[PDB]
This record gives structure tokens, C-alpha cells and sequence, in this order.
């Protein structure tokens, strides 16, 4: 079954596609009925990484302001996080510093974070360039992938890469 | 082959209290984990529920 157990967070602005990413990862389908996360969703999945089985306990947090206290209470103990923005929404990208600060403060400075530029399937609507996001990631010691919960592009890869880095520096 | 419980399916509106809302969520996930015989997840979620209820009580002071 599993050799390791990593607690993962999915964090970022409301509407960035956090729940859809979790649903894509586990159910390999784009979630049809989606609505603002009404607190914090849970998912569990075991992956083969670094020659080992790693069970991920994933807490998909709410981005909405009224759930800030509730979502923040999930941070402690998290070994990894997918920090998500929407590539079509500059405001979601602008909010990354506050998400990142709070995550590293409330979980260890050790938390391994992969930046996810989600909804990359909506490239016509792009408001954040890959290169500027890569720069932000480089500067803040983040892994970085652009993802699509809709097509599944880079979704499994985001979770796998996060786990991989926890295991091997 | 992972597991992902339905978000307190097709039910009431969002609770006026965000923590009580989260408690409803976990309670629903526990019911589904129990029903699926996933004792690891039952234990994980029950531990989370325990922490949420403690935090709720403390807020009432
Ligand atoms: N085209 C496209 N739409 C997406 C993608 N991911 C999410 N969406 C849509 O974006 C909207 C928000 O998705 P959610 O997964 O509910 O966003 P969230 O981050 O969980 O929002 P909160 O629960 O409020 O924190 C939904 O209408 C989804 O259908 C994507 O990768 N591509
Ligand atoms: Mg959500």
C-alpha cells in the first residue's frame, strides 16, 4: 500500500480551480458541477514516486475570504502544497505572496511548494505569462508548472513533482 | 486508485458559521469513509473532526 504519508494542501484564490485540480488528479475527469468550496475538501491517493509508494492526504482549501480562519487551520503539519493561481486572472497571481508567506509561516519553512498556473487551456484569456511566473517561482524557491484541470495537462505531474522533492533534495 | 468524498451532497445551504460548515463537511466525509470501509480515512477524518470541534468550543469564549 504505502511507504510514506504526506499531508498536502491545495491553496490559492477562490475560483483558481483548486477543487477541479483535486478531482482531475483522483477521478481523472473535469468536474462538471463546481461551486465555491464550502470549507475544505478531502482526497486521498497513492502514487508511485522515487521508487516508493506515497499516500497523499490532500486538503483542498477554500479561497473565499470568509473561510480564511478555517483554511489556515489546516496548514500545520503539511509537508507539501500546490499553490494555485489562474493564468487568466492577474489578481489571483498578485495574491501569491500573501498565500506563500502564510503557508510557510503556519506550516514549516520546510514546506515544499509547487506553483501551479492553472486553466492553461484558456490561453487566449492569459493574463500571466509563463516567463514572469517562472521568474516569480525561481525567486521564491518554488517548483512551477502550468496546469489544466479541464484537459488534465500537468495535473498528476504537479502532485508527483511535489512528492518527489520532499523525498529527494 | 484514490478516494474523494462528495461535498455533503445536494444538501442544505452553506452554514452561517464557516467552522460549523467545515464540521458538517468532515461529518459527511466520515459517513462516506465508514460506508466505504476505509478505516485509515475514517481515522484521519475523525482526528480532523476532533480538532475542529475543539477549535469551535474555544471560539465560544
Ligand atoms: N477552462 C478551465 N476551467 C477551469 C479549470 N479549472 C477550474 N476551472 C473552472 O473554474 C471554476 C472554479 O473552479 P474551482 O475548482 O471550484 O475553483 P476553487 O479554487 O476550488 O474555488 P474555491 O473553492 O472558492 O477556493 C469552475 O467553474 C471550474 O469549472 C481549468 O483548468 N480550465
Ligand atoms: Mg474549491
Amino acid at each position: 500500500t504505502y511507504d510514506f504519508l504526506f499531508k498536502f494542501l491545495v491553496i490559492g484564490n477562490a475560483g483558481t480551480g483548486k477543487s477541479c485540480l483535486l478531482h482531475q488528479f483522483i477521478e481523472k475527469k473535469f468536474k462538471d458541477d463546481s461551486n465555491h468550496t464550502i470549507g475544505v475538501e478531502f482526497g486521498s491517493k497513492i502514487i508511485n514516486v522515487g521508487g516508493k509508494y506515497v499516500k497523499l492526504q490532500i486538503w483542498d482549501t477554500a479561497g473565499l475570504e470568509r473561510f480564511r480562519s478555517v483554511t489556515r487551520s489546516y496548514y500545520r503539519g503539511a509537508a507539501g502544497a500546490l499553490l494555485v493561481y489562474d493564468i487568466t486572472s492577474r489578481e489571483t497571481y498578485n495574491a501569491l505572496t500573501n498565500w506563500l508567506t502564510d503557508a510557510r509561516m503556519l506550516a514549516s519553512q520546510n514546506i515544499v511548494i509547487i506553483l501551479c498556473g492553472n486553466k492553461k487551456d484558456l490561453d487566449a484569456d492569459r493574463e500571466v505569462t509563463f516567463l514572469e511566473a517562472s521568474r516569480f517561482a525561481q525567486e521564491n524557491e518554488l517548483m512551477f508548472l502550468e496546469t489544466s484541470a479541464l484537459t488534465g495537462e500537468d495535473v498528476e505531474e504537479a502532485f508527483v513533482q511535489c512528492a518527489r522533492k520532499i523525498l529527494n533534495k | 486508485e484514490g478516494w474523494l468524498p462528495l461535498s455533503g451532497g445536494q444538501g442544505q445551504s452553506e452554514d452561517s458559521d464557516p467552522l460549523l460548515q467545515q464540521i458538517h463537511n468532515i461529518t459527511s466525509f466520515i459517513r462516506q469513509a465508514k460506508a466505504a470501509g476505509r478505516m485509515d480515512e475514517v481515522r484521519t477524518l475523525q482526528e480532523n473532526l476532533r480538532q475542529l470541534q475543539d477549535e469551535y468550543d474555544q471560539q465560544q469564549t
